[PDB]
RNA sequence: UAAGGAACUCGGCAAAAUGACCCCGUAACUUCGGGAGAAGGGGUGCUCUUUAGGGUUAACGCCCAGAAGAGCCGCAGUGAA
RNA sequence: AUGGAGAGUUUGAUCCUGGCUCAGGAUGAACGCUGGCGGCGUGCCUAAUACAUGCAAGUCGAGCGAACGGACGAGAAGCUUGCUUCUCUGAUGUUAGCGGCGGACGGGUGAGUAACACGUGGAUAACCUACCUAUAAGACUGGGAUAACUUCGGGAAACCGGAGCUAAUACCGGAUAAUAUUUUGAACCGCAUGGUUCAAAAGUGAAAGACGGUCUUGCUGUCACUUAUAGAUGGAUCCGCGCUGCAUUAGCUAGUUGGUAAGGUAACGGCUUACCAAGGCAACGAUGCAUAGCCGACCUGAGAGGGUGAUCGGCCACACUGGAACUGAGACACGGUCCAGACUCCUACGGGAGGCAGCAGUAGGGAAUCUUCCGCAAUGGGCGAAAGCCUGACGGAGCAACGCC
RNA sequence: CGGUACCUAAUCAGAAAGCCACGGCUAACUACGUGCCAGCAGCCGCGGUAAUACGUAGGUGGCAAGCGUUAUCCGGAAUUA
RNA sequence: UAGGAGCUAGCCGUCGAAGGUGGGACAAAUGAUUGGGGUGAAGUCGUAACAAGGUAGCCGUAUCGGAAGGUGCGGCUGGAU
């Protein structure tokens, strides 16, 4: 059953994994440059105690959480409320 | 609800969180059946020069999120 | 400059390594060849396995001497090594795949069958 | 893997079936949602159902599936269609 | 001196190739001493940084470097002998 | 616990010890005259030899740009007087495909497989769960594209080349109604680690088609769509045993000996790193060698109880070898890319790949495996309302003192 | 898979049986070509002008779809404690 | 210009089955090669030991031996006179 299965798996991974470059991207210039810059107790310090709590209702709905240093990253941020 | 509480006995020092437990036990045989002591240990290193080094205690060492002791603690009691 | 008591490498996987040569036929008195000729040589190292074997009697065929040539064209082809491939007085090979790049004056040669057999050809 | 396993048994046709719904991930021969009975549900008699009637509760509610021929005769006794008499209740 | 590489020759005579210093590695056989430089490998330029010294130390400095990287240049770095 | 002569058991023979063809059974069985019939059970050992593949995994316009044709009406007759050569419907059907899919499993093998690899039993503070059941939201959504559709040459070729372009149940631009989100005081447990207490801020869409009679939506029922919960389900980490046996294999080992800080596993770690002692491992024959999928399985010694894998069942690992990455929730995939590798074929040279461990037989062999066997008939399940296929799963057809009746 | 089974009984005394030997133990009979020759030949044999036995035979023996073996375990033999 | 930081286009180090190099290990043929036993009439040697095996001697034990056999020094009965 010779079929077709090698063509595709490039084009949807790029609706998929490439969209994991497109939404994704944000995160990983961010670990690099942005967000390395967010960090420090810069200009713009810690702003996710309210900045999360109100907008991962309403756009910032992210989904690559995991655990065991605070979260995998970045989810333990409301602590000032 | 509840998990490993053995005892043993301690060995080596160092940092962190000791007790080095060398418990003893019985094994036997099938034909004629002769329970004999035998041992078996879990190595870690000193509380924090608490556990005395030689001590017959109730044993185990906490839960691991470093790399030298082993899993889970309950209480030391006895030196030897 | 190609002579007989010279060191030859193979390029082929009849199970020969290395070899030297004995001749270079033609005619009476021939001396010397290149790229497009047939030689007769004897293998002083040959690979484990294989055919052809170490201490042996063989024919071969010149690829890609580093005396490279000029053609018609006015125009001239080079290496930096030289090499051969044995047959089997057919124009047809032992070892059959062959490694690295030939000319394309064995057309003439009436190798083609090798050429076919062969990676890029120049 | 997931409906009513109408399950192959016995000597040169001896198909002595079992009541049976495969996991999910296992195949006729594997391991299952659970064992209900020792019946051929394909019995010369008829389907012939003598199960774990009280076991309606679980793999109703968590994973199993009849398949258009038992879903009748487990509500006939009370157990298929009636679940969902139980979930209205 | 291309290219080939002892076919020369009675015979590799001759010439060719080697070498300095540093590092690593060196079998057999032994009358135990040795063999053994065994073999076989690898390396050396110039600048900025200390590393921190050998101290040149008075001490970082004075050079070599403790000797550590990072860099610059060329086909080429005991560039000769 | 129920078993039990040896035809005999050495010398000159009397005697002890001794081990002993054999005669009896069964065996993956098999070797040396086919019979009344039938029946069982079974199934490449050598040939895990290469494997040719056929065929070996397929399901959904009940998702839609629907393209195509085309139902139906179907102007005008195109006149040896019967068309959809026309209006719009353009349904249903490959739909052009874009999309929901699995595909490791029904299928195969035990190559390998030192240790939970499995047999086999535990503790788990070591939890997640396309397909799935149930309690809580509706069936808000960007459609760029996108094959729809067009355009540009090449080479027999492999298969590419430039130029633009619509739908979807694709998915996605912007707000949302389900332990959602982890902080202020809120408890103790298995010290570590759990316990949700608080207030949920934090979840947030959509998949609407085919749409029943009708209210064309109630809930859009279907079978496909978004959000907490658990759970079926499976896997999930930590201990004992066989988790190896074996010195004409012994002295074993060096961030080593596996906590603290950074990192990450639903969980958790030397897994790497700044510190820890040369320590740790030891003739418990560690080291190392050999080996390994594991259990029952059978036979059977008086009972003691045991050796038992071919099959046959269960439980691991591998699917042209290998290596990187992708991935499907998980893949290194029986019928996924790039590949080295290897050969295979092709070559018209420009380069392309193939790819037997599904199941038959092909060369082969054997004492042995049927038959490049039958069909999905039934049952089976993956996707799919409906319906479909895979069937080489399934069942069967032949085979037979292998062993009889 | 089954115009086959069930059935008429169609059918007729019909349409369906070999072993080592004829050896003490092998129970299968004594014989001849047999004169330790051929060769059957299992503990062991026989055979040399009186072979039962080599070869052969009508029966012929132990059980019958029957006849003897081959690898495995054990009875045998706790001759494996 | 993403030009800043960036990854692809460019540079500093990684393993990778692979690939091929190198010395050991095992083999197998065996080499105009080559040691132990048995074996097949033992023609080779006396019945060498068993009747003091013709002479009781023996056990460790120089010793040579084609083969039964022999001579040296410490313990011994396993002996007829």
């Amino acid at each position: 059953a010779n079929i077709k299965s090698a063509i595709k798996r490039v084009k949807t991974t790029e609706k998929a994994e490439a969209r994991n470059i497109s939404q994704k991207s944000a995160m990983r210039t961010a670990v690099k440059n942005a967000k390395t810059a967010v960090s420090n107790n810069a200009d713009n310090k810690n702003e996710l105690v309210s900045l999360a709590v109100k907008l991962v209702d309403k756009a910032a709905q992210s989904n690559l959480i995991h655990s065991n240093k605070a979260d995998r990253i970045k989810s333990q941020l409301m602590t000032a409320n | 609800n509840d998990r490993k509480v053995y005892v043993g006995k301690v060995v080596s020092d160092k940092m962190d969180k000791t007790i080095t437990v060398l418990v003893e036990t019985y094994k036997t045989h099938k034909l004629y059946g002769k329970r004999v002591k035998y041992s078996k240990k879990y190595k870690t290193h000193d509380e924090n020069n608490s556990a005395k080094l030689g001590d017959i205690v109730k044993i185990q060492e906490t839960r691991p999120l470093s790399a030298t002791k082993r899993f889970r603690l309950v209480e030391i009691v006895e030196e030897s | 400059m190609i002579q007989q008591e010279t060191r030859l490498k193979v390029a082929d996987n009849s199970g020969a390594r290395e070899v030297l040569t004995i001749k270079v036929l033609g005619g009476s008195g021939r001396k010397t060849a290149n790229i497009g000729d047939v030689i007769v040589c004897t293998v002083k190292n040959a690979t484990p396995g294989g055919v052809v074997k170490k201490g042996d009697v063989v024919k071969a065929v010149i690829v890609r001497t580093k005396s490279g040539v000029r053609r018609n064209d006015g125009s001239y082809i080079k290496f930096d090594e030289n090499a051969c491939v044995i047959i089997r007085d057919d124009k047809g090979p032992r070892g059959t795949r062959i490694f690295g790049p030939v000319a394309r004056e064995l057309r003439e040669g009436n190798f083609m069958k090798i050429v076919s057999l062969a990676p890029e050809v120049l | 893997a997931v409906k009513i396993r109408l399950t192959r048994l016995g000597s040169k046709r001896n198909p002595f079936y079992r009541i049976v719904v495969a996991d999910a991930r296992s195949p006729r021969d594997g391991r299952i949602i659970e064992q209900i009975g020792t019946y051929n549900p394909t019995s010369a008699n008829a389907p012939e159902i003598k199960v774990d009637e009280a076991l309606a509760l679980k793999w109703l509610n968590d994973g199993a599936k009849p398949t258009d021929t038992v879903h009748n005769i487990l509500s006939k006794e009370g157990i298929m269609k009636k679940f969902d008499e139980q979930k209205k209740a």
